[PDB]
């Protein structure tokens, strides 16, 4: 039902938050690196 | 709050994050030049 | 096309306001 | 057309998004690997 | 694996279609 | 400051709980 799903998407898009977090610093890493 | 807001809300916060993925795949595209 | 400060900055915008929409 | 349409669509964003990220990711891990 | 195209690619592939499920 | 192993160690466990959140 649609407020179960809607809750399981927002937690999603959280960890997803996540994820990019790290993406970005391990970006920030490796151009520190070379820059 | 309501089911239609929150909808809203989430499709906002998706396309906000894919500008996050866009600007990520940016700065691999560019230290990707610096080395090879 | 961007400089690094101006990506960072985009980062950090966007970072806030997802952060807005999701409290 | 309604809710549950706008939900399917904004699930098959995030197994979409799922996808760059693990791209995003994927580059990182080459390039750092090529200076760490 | 990959290269660096196909990586390209995908990319490419999997923002449009984003991009098209938002419209 | 992280380390490249428990940066991929948190990667790969995000990845399973969205791929378990998206079943």
């Amino acid at each position: 039902g649609i407020v179960q799903q809607q809750n399981n998407l927002l937690r999603a898009i959280e960890a997803q938050q996540h994820l990019l977090q790290l993406t970005v610093w391990g970006i920030k890493q490796l151009q520190a690196r070379i820059l | 709050s309501g089911i239609v807001q929150q909808q809203n809300n989430l499709l906002r916060a998706i396309e906000a994050q894919q500008h996050l993925l866009q600007l990520t795949v940016w700065g691999i595209k560019q230290l990707q030049a610096r080395i090879l | 096309e961007l400089t690094w400060e101006e990506w960072e900055k985009k980062i950090e915008e966007y970072t806030k306001k997802i952060e807005e929409i999701l409290k």
